[PDB]
């Protein structure tokens, strides 16, 4: 958490998640991933990154 | 103003039939036994859901 | 402040999400309370009639 | 009062047993969760402070 | 249906009722409150909603108190306590309502 | 009884059409189109034999293209 | 007497009611059948069956 | 291995052959604990609702 800002870290985490999902597992729905994506505006950035 | 007799009709029309009750209970029985119970303590978030 | 304003419990105000609590808005210089309204007594009758 | 007076209960027990063994053997095929989005907005009239 | 199913599980997500704006004691409000009172279980509702429903019900039966005089009981007692008082008043020797549980 | 039958039938299917028009309008509202706060309060249906009319009132008047969207949805 | 008497799930009542419903449609019992199907909401099927 | 399980149903399998025993075949089995998703999370209400 001491390499980027509070938002660049979120973007990097999203990219890493997408890459890992497309690397190992076949394409699906990823219920938890969509749940996190949809309600990301209901949380402040710091606690969203912590979660 | 409403006449005292207008309530018993209202209660009569709100009754629940037996087959309706059986259909009500089937779904609940198949739902209680599968949903995880560790999330029942969760505090509400995104208030428009209630 | 708005909740303290509206003492009636029938009115209920939209709850605030966690991310929306620290947001910043602009308020008026001085609020309009009964104090201002009390000072229009010499001409209030015309307003009421109209 | 003989064995003929136990037919309805026999049918009840048979129905319950058939319902059970028709589900013990049925295959378990899980579905894919979809249609998850943030579509629960709340309307109403604003406050519109006067001054 | 989804909201009612959720409210029966979480122990803290009880339904909150939004009442119509700037209209008090309209004829449809009374009958809708009655339907809610004798058709919706009491444990699935918030204390505030139960109190408002009970106040609307009790306004038309009290000899003296009016709707505003009842809503003014918000102080001097809590929401749940006011709801309990009103419900006990509706199960006396003179009045009897189901109040589905 | 021709007029009575015509007005009974005309006022019947209007309710069933309004019932599903409400669902379609609610669908559009959750997505971004008609927008929230555009909700009718009183709707009155008047039938005179075959001919009929439908009047819906609003607290905040929807803009011009909202009227087109809701009329198209109803029709 | 035994075996699902006064304490059984409401699911089982559909099985029991079938025979009574069949008998109530035997070309000559029409007087009671109409009375039943007209005033169901005041005298539901359960108490009739118990009686 | 298949015959050993006696969980809920009677599995019957005919004897294969005296010479078809050593035939090889691939069958994978996931070994990852699934108890770390059912922890107490600040977002469980969303899980329940959806």
């Amino acid at each position: 958490p001491t390499r980027y800002g509070t938002s660049e870290s979120i973007d990097k985490f999203k990219i890493a998640w997408e890459n890992v999902e497309s690397v190992l597992n076949m394409e699906g729905n990823d219920f938890v991933k969509t749940i996190m994506y949809a309600y990301e505006d209901n949380f402040p950035k710091k606690d969203f990154y912590m979660m | 103003t409403i006449r005292k007799d207008d309530f018993r009709a209202l209660q009569a029309v709100l009754r629940i039939d037996e087959d309706r009750a059986a259909d009500m209970f089937t779904t609940l029985r198949i739902m209680i036994s599968s949903i995880p119970a560790v999330w029942y303590d969760a505090e509400v978030v995104h208030y428009p859901h209630t | 402040r708005i909740t303290e304003m509206v003492n009636d419990r029938r009115i209920m105000i939209q709850k605030l999400t966690l991310a929306e609590k620290p947001q910043v808005m602009r308020h008026v210089t001085t609020e309009i309370n009964n104090d201002l309204f009390f000072k229009m007594s010499p001409v209030a009758q015309l307003y009421i009639y109209h | 009062m003989a064995s003929t007076t136990r037919l309805v209960n026999d049918r009840k027990q048979l129905e319950q047993q058939v319902k059970d063994d028709a589900r013990i053997l049925a295959d378990a095929r899980g579905l894919n969760i979809t249609t998850v989005a943030n579509d629960s907005a709340t309307g109403g009239q604003a406050i519109r402070n006067v001054g | 249906a989804i909201k009612m199913m959720q409210a029966a599980q979480l122990h803290r997500a009880s339904i909150e009722i939004a009442f119509p704006m700037n209209v008090s004691l309209s004829p449809e409000i009374i009958v809708q409150c009655f339907i809610v009172w004798m058709s919706i279980p009491e444990q699935l509702l918030s204390d505030r909603s139960n109190f408002i429903i009970a106040a609307v019900i009790w306004a038309g039966f009290s000899a003296d108190d009016s709707y505003a005089d009842i809503m003014r009981r918000s102080a001097r007692a809590s929401d749940r306590q006011n709801y309990d008082i009103i419900k006990a008043a509706l199960s006396s020797r003179k009045f009897k309502l189901p109040r589905a549980s | 009884w021709t007029g009575t039958q015509n007005d009974l039938v005309n006022v019947s299917n209007h309710h069933m059409a309004y019932d599903e028009y409400k669902k379609r309008v609610a669908e559009l509202q959750r997505q971004g189109k008609i927008s929230i706060d555009v909700n009718d309060k009183h709707h009155i249906v008047r039938v005179f034999g075959d001919d009929s009319t439908f009047i819906m009132t609003y607290d905040e008047p929807p803009s011009a293209e909202e009227v087109h969207l809701m009329c198209a949805t109803f029709v």
